[PDB]
């Protein structure tokens, strides 16, 4: 049992990343923008948090592959994403390369797996 | 866990977690030891072998020494540099990438 | 003296990498769109060589050229107000990290590239005297 | 040099994982190779060919070497830059 809490927790934490890179490659464009206008990544990285991202929603499907930790001020909020300073950071970190078809769906599949584990981790955790 | 520098518990006195949070490794951890950095001249590239002040003392990342340290030979956590994340990740990333 | 020869090659190798860049910025938008609609990055670098690039308002940073590799081919790099990537250029410009986009961060490579071209220089006058 | 496999000086197998931009005075950053068979993310330790056998790249062990105990060069992983690098990536950056 210590186990499956374990996982959950490994899960849930891996998904919030790997969320935050699904809705970015989902409003490029206009993060690019915002990037590309940020004088600084620190700067960059406010202003991705500042303002909320329109979704992935339909696989963004089950509110249980959010961290315990997860302040009620972000996430999924009205149909809008909230980033935390640590997601924003890892859109920072992104590799142009993962801008390719191939790449971008290989994202997906992690993130769609993980909502997968998190949910029979769960069925185990209530049974 | 990373960007926190803890201690062995050894040539080194210090290092640092560089491996990120959401890879688990169990028993292993990707560090950066810490060297004093009186020890270096200040010509050396604060670029590849960044600096950083913790406790008392101005330390030396010696970044070259990158190296794989066993749960088992991890001390205290004795201090946070998360805010000195990016100048970590091009010391890193300018490793194996050059750039 | 080999000593100097080995520091001129080592300039021109890294300035090499650093102009890709460079010119990578000059006209990110339309890398961009190549990059986000090749279907793989093996892809994405293939069309990245295949097709010259604006050298942009860093034409006159290029610009009588001793900042190129001794090894590097004729076909490649500024021939005719464009710029040819070699695949290993290409491929440094596919690890490119966003954050690498904002304003203060484009400009130290833009100046470590300029630091490059003045060493070279100074080692060509070595080579000289 | 980058994604070349050398042996040492001495009686086994590594690739050499840092950039060729990037001078180290004597040193080298090192991935060892372990045999791939004992292997049941295979993205964090890829499998490599040499000759007509398989590595695995062990990833978590990578190293710094003098160069002055860097043997023969037994092959060239160039055509696997990609894989090597998104597995260093998936280390620091965890993607």
């Amino acid at each position: 049992t210590r186990r499956t809490i374990f996982e959950l927790r490994k899960a849930r934490d891996r998904a919030h990343i790997l969320e935050a890179l699904a809705v970015a490659l989902a409003n490029i464009d206009p993060i690019i923008e915002l990037i590309r206008h940020a004088p600084t990544p620190a700067e960059a990285k406010t202003a991705l948090v500042a303002n909320p991202w329109q979704l992935v929603a339909a696989m963004l499907e089950d509110d249980a592959a959010r961290p315990e930790w997860l302040e009620p001020e972000f996430g999924v909020r009205d149909g809008l994403y909230y980033l935390t300073e640590q997601q924003a950071q890892a859109i920072l970190d992104l590799r142009l390369q993962k801008l390719t078809g191939l790449e971008h769906e290989k994202l997906l599949d992690e993130y769609k797996e993980l909502l997968d584990q998190i949910a029979e981790l769960l069925r185990i955790l209530g049974s | 866990m990373q960007f926190k520098v803890y201690t062995y518990k050894s040539r080194y006195r210090l290092f640092v977690d560089v491996q990120s949070d959401i890879i688990d490794t169990p028993g292993r951890r990707m560090v950066i030891p810490l060297a004093s950095a009186r020890l270096l001249s200040d010509k050396v590239s604060r670029e590849l072998y960044p600096v950083v002040h913790i406790g008392d003392e101005s330390w030396r990342m010696m970044t070259t020494d990158m190296a794989s340290v066993p749960v088992s030979v991890i001390g205290e956590e004795v201090a946070d540099l998360s805010h000195r994340e990016n100048d970590i990740k091009n010391a890193i990333n300018l490793m194996f990438w050059g750039i």
